[PDB]
């Protein structure tokens, strides 16, 4: 017996990549100039059928942490925000002397001078602001406030026709690259998944605007699921995905309205017209959450031994991070998550109030503030909580009371939420083997 | 015929080939998706092209299951063709052979496709 | 007798294509900075020679309507305007208090306060306007007008070095796509054209903006030509192209000039400096036109049977649309087309006044006004009229007197004017056939 | 020879081939035409590369007039070779044959260019 | 094996070929350097696909040292093969030969890679 | 010599207050606005 080098072309061999990835979805209208922040049909609607296939016996090591997609999406979605806001108004004609007043708490009632449609006439104009939209100009005086950005950053308001509504995007790999999917729920994002598949383009992944609680991302099976880079790094993020959903229906209980004011001749700012005035609220009933968390605690105990465990509030850090936060319609919430994470989990035989904000510092960027359009609506959210960015206490404090606080430590991890199941790979068609032959 | 399927043993896997080959080439003012589509297609185009360039200098772009009389070097693995087609499996096989691949991906471009008309010189010229 | 699959490669098989297309022209100077909106050598001068060849015997169905190219060019030209205007000034300070006076009619004589090159000093500055540039701010008062855009939109003045002058563009199909040319004048845009050719890039289309009357478009032969999606849709467009040319030489009879003012340091606005003052007018002597229309009516009767026919004015709709309208040099005209379409056409034995405007709402977009430069000149148009965007009356007047009005129904149709002859296609080189063989 | 020429009967049409093949491939800051050219060249390149990939898995990229012993399935048009090469014409041919073509554009990648070294196995291995 | 090396006499120069072939294809928000990279890759790819397209209609994209029986026309340089392979050299050779080449880059695409199945007509059909 | 010490009015982060602000300029940064006067220079662009 003897042998030669030979090649089979196109046989399945693959490795991880810095490769770029591109969008697909259903088409909402096929208008190239559609009202949308994620995909104005300039995202090509590559086949809405997920034409996925079995990887029977294909043992693929996964890695949710060295994955390229988190950084790529973080960059891409920041690019989308800028590419939605560049068409619409910047608000250089808005950082100015604001006069405000107190009304039935902290929805401040206010007026200012500004340029109209003409670069001469001052117009006196009127709007609501939530208190966290503003800071005092220099001193404790009724005439003396500015928008919270102006201290170091410029603001920009998207046309209300640039909805932040989370339409899913499907990441396609380009050809000669592919997605491997862990075809199990009984899995965490590092080491082997024994059951697997491949697809050219990810099943729906919600952009999931999320800040602390994973909204909108899908559920597991067999057990509640935990994911971390390294669980012994108490400081770095811990992700939970539940086996069971909980639904939240937050509201601006205040009948509040678009007031269009012209601010330069092509430029339209949405001031905020009023109706009693009450704090933003979220109906969720405690006991479903409570006994769901009792199983989150039990899943977590598998890493730690038989502790009594506590979930406690985020505290002290910047309100942009330290409240749970998300969009409804086009207007953003910052909720005192404490009321849902102030809770204890023994071993033995075992609803929020909220602040609205018209300004946000999304992705913690310098510059590039968004003054979110105040929505023409009594806004209603109709959405699922399904997972947790937990943080375990850095104070190691062992063998008594080991415990957690929700966090928003990287919005990359707000995407890791669903991404964990997808590994992005190059295919190398370069199948060297021994055989034997002579040329034809 | 499926895509992927490396856990089919290397011969049984080669019951399928060309459908994986289509996947090498197609998926079977601007916003970021517009420029990223354009970058993406070019990287795929280049890559598709790079392997066709290999199937130039390795030969066999015209006969997509390839032949040469290049040595199988006994320093790589003595694993049997019998094992390889009927029990071994492409990813696991590359995770054996990658330690040699860079040697072969040059040594394969011996004369049979790299030089052989320099030998046809004796076949056809006095 | 047995047979096998065989393939011949590159054999001519083709189909309609939703493909992209790209510009070429002669080089005007090779300079990237050669002064132009259409094709300032950013358009690559791919071979100016139309290397066409006979499609002898090649029978093809043309489709002037489900054609991609209209929408492509329309999207394209609007992008050319934007990426010629972004290089020059946004007039974001220009909507301002305008004071005006009345002078020998509707060329208003006016002055205003504005920023100088310094963002502190007011300057009193002076310009002419045609009345249709302005609207009253709130009330019938001498100081109280704004530019016609400011009400909803912002304006942008293009450098006089962005000449709108219609240099032709050739659309190349990129390779593996191709152009089929219907090679007869005795043709309308739907069904078979019996005689045909192919071209890698089209004969220059002529993107004169054109609003109702086809300027600058090629002639027919054998008969006058009429084109429509569906002639039983009376409301939707009818295109005429003439077997005989016609020529118009419209003029501003007024010695009017650039006044350049710095409205911010980088920002040269072109105000309008004056010299008796007379309304802009045209010379096209009636009887040439009259007996041309007598044949246009006959070609139309070849659809309709023996009706007496009238051409009547566009009326009631927006002046931007309801006048015939075009550029000369770089300044825009809006002519009361009534005097050329107030006329009657029996069967048996059978000069315009005009308004100039500085603001245009081109392509009927919201936002993105163009303030055209006042050209320094007693400006002279020197151009052919060669076809008509007709509409036939909604008066389905039961076989008696059916009639027409010209219109600006779609600027896509102002391009259909020439695109009708060109069908863009993909070549598929995939010549499967029966024959016999065995491998070598 | 000319471009196009489909109205020449299919055999006489094949007096021209390679010149149309060239026409498949070349015509024989952002700026608005610049990005359009860049998109256009990529689409042409990839589409040209899609037919080279067909001429991979169908064979015959090495021989641009092609052979296989794959069945001409009598469920297709029964039109005679004599009619086809000497009276019928390529557009008018494909517009009769397209209804079958998708079957052929897979069944063409039979073993001759899809599997055959699995049969060279019998020719060269014990 | 070196890149360039054209002063190697033409036969000895052909001790190298494929390493130069690799150099044909690989180097061995929007932004300015990113649009330049994109344009560069496309121009190299489209130029690379032109010569592979030549090696379609010339044949030999498989066998990357090429045969045809197309005439060497005696109107071209009469230089001996002996001079050519063993004393004369590539840049210098093209600078002698380019004045003929626009004939050859068409006369090359004769029957062998343009019409030969029209001759297989007599080999395989009655 | 030829390093002028200067001040001017400008907007702040608020589009209202004329903040009085201070900067040096090498002389070739500026030209006189119209006349040889101490308050009357503009940036050379
Ligand atoms: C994921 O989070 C999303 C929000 O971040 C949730 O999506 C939607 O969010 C908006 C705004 O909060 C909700 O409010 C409005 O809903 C109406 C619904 O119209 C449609 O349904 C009626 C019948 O019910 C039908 O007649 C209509 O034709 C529509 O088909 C819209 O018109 C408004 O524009 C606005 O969207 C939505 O209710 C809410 N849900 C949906 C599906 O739109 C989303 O629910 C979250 N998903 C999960 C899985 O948690
Ligand atoms: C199609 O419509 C076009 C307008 O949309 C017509 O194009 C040109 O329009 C301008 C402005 O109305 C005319 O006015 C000027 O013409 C001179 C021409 O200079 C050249 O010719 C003289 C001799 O006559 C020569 O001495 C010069 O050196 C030049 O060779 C230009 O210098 C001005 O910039 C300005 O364009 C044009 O007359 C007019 N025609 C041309 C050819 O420019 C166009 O006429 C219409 N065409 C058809 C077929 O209808
Ligand atoms: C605090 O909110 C109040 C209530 O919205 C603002 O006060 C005043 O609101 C009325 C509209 O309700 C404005 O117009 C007046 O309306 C009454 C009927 O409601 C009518 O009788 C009057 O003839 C007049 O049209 C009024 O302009 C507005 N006041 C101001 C200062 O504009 C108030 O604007 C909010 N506070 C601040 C600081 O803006
Ligand atoms: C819109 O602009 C007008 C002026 O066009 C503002 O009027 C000004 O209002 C203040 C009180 O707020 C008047 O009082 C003076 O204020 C200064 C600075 O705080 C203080 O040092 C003085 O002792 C005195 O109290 C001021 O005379 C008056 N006019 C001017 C020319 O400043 C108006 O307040 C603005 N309104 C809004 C809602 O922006
Ligand atoms: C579920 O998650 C675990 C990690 O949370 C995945 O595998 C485990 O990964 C860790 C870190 O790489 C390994 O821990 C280290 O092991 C060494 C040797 O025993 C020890 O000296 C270190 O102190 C540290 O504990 C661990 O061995 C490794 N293996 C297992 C079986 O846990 C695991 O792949 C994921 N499994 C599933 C079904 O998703
Ligand atoms: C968060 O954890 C804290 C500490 O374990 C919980 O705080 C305690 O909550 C009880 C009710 O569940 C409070 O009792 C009420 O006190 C008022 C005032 O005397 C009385 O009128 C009521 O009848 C009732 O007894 C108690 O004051 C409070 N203690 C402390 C130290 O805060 C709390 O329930 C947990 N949940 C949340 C959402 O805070
Ligand atoms: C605030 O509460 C109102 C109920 O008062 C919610 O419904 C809206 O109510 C207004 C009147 O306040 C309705 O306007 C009227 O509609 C009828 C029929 O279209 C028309 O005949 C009247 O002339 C008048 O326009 C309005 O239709 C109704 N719906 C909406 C979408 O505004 C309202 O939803 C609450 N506000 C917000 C911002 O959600
Ligand atoms: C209406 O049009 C008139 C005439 O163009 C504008 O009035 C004034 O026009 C003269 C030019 O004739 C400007 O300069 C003056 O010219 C005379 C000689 O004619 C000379 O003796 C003076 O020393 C001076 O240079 C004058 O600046 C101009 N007036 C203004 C207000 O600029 C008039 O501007 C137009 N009306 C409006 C409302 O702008
Ligand atoms: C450019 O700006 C100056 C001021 O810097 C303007 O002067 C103003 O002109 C008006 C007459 O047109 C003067 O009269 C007053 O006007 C008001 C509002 O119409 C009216 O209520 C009074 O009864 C009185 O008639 C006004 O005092 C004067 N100054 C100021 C500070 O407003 C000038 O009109 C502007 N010129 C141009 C060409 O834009
Ligand atoms: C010139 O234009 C006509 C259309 O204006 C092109 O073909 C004609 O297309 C129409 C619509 O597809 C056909 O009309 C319909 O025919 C049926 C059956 O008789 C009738 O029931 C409907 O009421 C309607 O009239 C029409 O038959 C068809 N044929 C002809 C000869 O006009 C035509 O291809 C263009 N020809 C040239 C030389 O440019
Ligand atoms: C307005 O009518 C004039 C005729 O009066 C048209 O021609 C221009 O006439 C002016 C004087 O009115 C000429 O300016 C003078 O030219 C001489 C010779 O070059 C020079 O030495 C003097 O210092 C003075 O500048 C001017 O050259 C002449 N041509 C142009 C293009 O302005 C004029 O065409 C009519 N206006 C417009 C804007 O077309
Ligand atoms: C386009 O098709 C026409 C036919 O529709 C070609 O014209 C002539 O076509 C016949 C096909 O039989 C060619 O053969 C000749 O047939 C006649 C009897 O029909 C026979 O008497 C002649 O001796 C010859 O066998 C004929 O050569 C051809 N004549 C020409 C050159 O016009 C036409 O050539 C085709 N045009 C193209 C694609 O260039
Ligand atoms: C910032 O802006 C203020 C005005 O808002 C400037 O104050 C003004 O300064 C001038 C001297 O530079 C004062 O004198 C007067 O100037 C005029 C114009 O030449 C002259 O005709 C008079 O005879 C007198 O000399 C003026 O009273 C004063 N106030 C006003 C309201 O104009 C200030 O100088 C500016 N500072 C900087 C650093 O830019
Ligand atoms: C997956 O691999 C398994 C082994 O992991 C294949 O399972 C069997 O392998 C034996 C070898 O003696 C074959 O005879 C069986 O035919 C294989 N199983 C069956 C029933 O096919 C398994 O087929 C491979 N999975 C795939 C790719 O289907
Ligand atoms: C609080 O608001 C009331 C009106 O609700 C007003 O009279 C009072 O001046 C305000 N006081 C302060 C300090 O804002
Ligand atoms: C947040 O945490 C602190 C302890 O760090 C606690 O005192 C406080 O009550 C918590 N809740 C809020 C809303 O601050
Ligand atoms: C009309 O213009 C003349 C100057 O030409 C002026 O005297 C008169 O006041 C104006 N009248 C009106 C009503 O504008
Ligand atoms: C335009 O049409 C109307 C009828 O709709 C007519 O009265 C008018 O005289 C026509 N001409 C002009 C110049 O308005
Ligand atoms: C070039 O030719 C010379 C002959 O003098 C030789 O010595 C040298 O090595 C050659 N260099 C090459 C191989 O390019």
């Amino acid at each position: 017996e003897n042998l030669w080098v030979t090649v089979y072309y196109g046989v399945p061999v693959w490795r991880d990549a810095d490769t770029t990835l591109f969008c697909a979805s259903d088409a909402k209208a096929y208008e190239t100039e559609k009202h949308n922040v994620w995909a104005t049909h300039a995202c090509v609607p590559t086949d809405p059928n997920p034409q996925e296939i079995h990887l029977d016996n294909v043992t693929e090591k996964f890695n949710m942490w060295k994955n390229n997609m988190v950084e790529q999406m973080h960059t891409d979605i920041i690019s989308l925000w800028d590419q939605s806001l560049k068409p619409c108004v910047k608000l250089t004609p808005l950082c100015v002397t604001l006069h405000c007043t107190n009304v039935t708490e902290g929805l401040k009632n206010c007026s200012f001078n500004m340029t109209t449609e003409l670069r001469d006439k001052r117009q006196k104009v009127y709007s609501l602001f939530y208190r966290l939209d503003i800071v005092p100009i220099n001193e404790n005086q009724g005439s003396e406030y500015r928008l919270i950005n102006c201290n170091t950053s410029a603001c920009t308001q998207a046309c209300p026709k640039v909805s932040f509504e989370p339409i899913p995007i499907h990441y396609c790999a380009p050809a000669g690259f592919a997605i491997l999917k862990c075809k199990d729920e009984g899995f965490n994002g590092t080491g082997l998944c024994k059951n697997v598949s491949t697809v050219q383009c990810t099943h729906g992944i919600k952009p999931v605007v999320s800040t602390q609680l994973l909204l909108n991302g899908s559920l597991a099976e067999k057990n509640i699921t935990i994911r971390s880079e390294n669980i012994t790094n108490n400081a770095k993020i811990i992700i939970v995905q539940l086996v069971q959903p909980v639904t939240i229906k937050c509201i601006r209980p205040n009948n509040n309205t678009r007031k269009s004011i012209r601010i330069g001749p092509g430029q339209a700012f949405y001031a905020t017209g009023d109706i009693d005035i009450r704090q933003a609220h979220c109906n969720v009933s405690r006991s479903r959450w409570n006994k769901t968390l009792q199983e989150v605690a039990e899943k977590l105990r598998t890493y730690f031994g038989n502790k009594t465990i506590i979930f406690a509030n985020s505290s002290g850090g910047d309100l942009e991070i330290t409240t749970h936060s998300f969009n409804c319609g086009g207007e953003f919430f910052y909720c005192n998550t404490s009321g849902l994470f102030n809770s204890t989990w023994y071993v033995n035989s075992t609803t929020l109030p909220c602040r609205i904000k018209q300004i946000i510092n999304m992705w913690q960027r310098a510059g590039q503030c968004m003054y979110a359009p105040p929505i023409p609506g009594v806004i209603k959210c109709e959405s699922n909580i399904t997972g947790l960015l937990l943080t375990r206490d850095g104070g190691k404090d062992n063998n008594v009371n080991e415990t957690f606080r929700p966090g928003g430590g990287d919005m990359r991890d707000n995407w890791r939420s669903e991404l964990y199941k997808y590994k992005v790979v190059k295919i190398e068609p370069l199948g060297v083997a021994p055989t034997r032959c002579k040329r034809r | 015929g499926f895509l992927g399927a490396a856990g089919s043993t290397m011969g049984a896997a080669s019951n399928t080939l060309t459908v994986q080959a289509r996947q090498l080439l197609s998926g079977i003012k601007l916003t970021v998706w517009g420029i990223k589509q354009l970058q993406a297609r070019v990287l795929a185009v280049e890559r598709y092209l790079e392997v066709q360039q290999l199937l130039g200098i390795w030969g066999c772009s015209g006969k997509l299951i390839c032949c040469t009389n290049v040595p199988w070097n006994s320093s790589w693995s003595n694993k049997s063709l019998d094992e390889i087609w009927n029990n071994m499996t492409w990813l696991q096989w590359d995770k054996e052979i990658n330690n040699y691949t860079q040697l072969i991906y040059r040594l394969i471009e011996e004369s049979q496709f790299q030089q052989e008309i320099n030998e046809v010189e004796l076949l056809a010229l006095d």
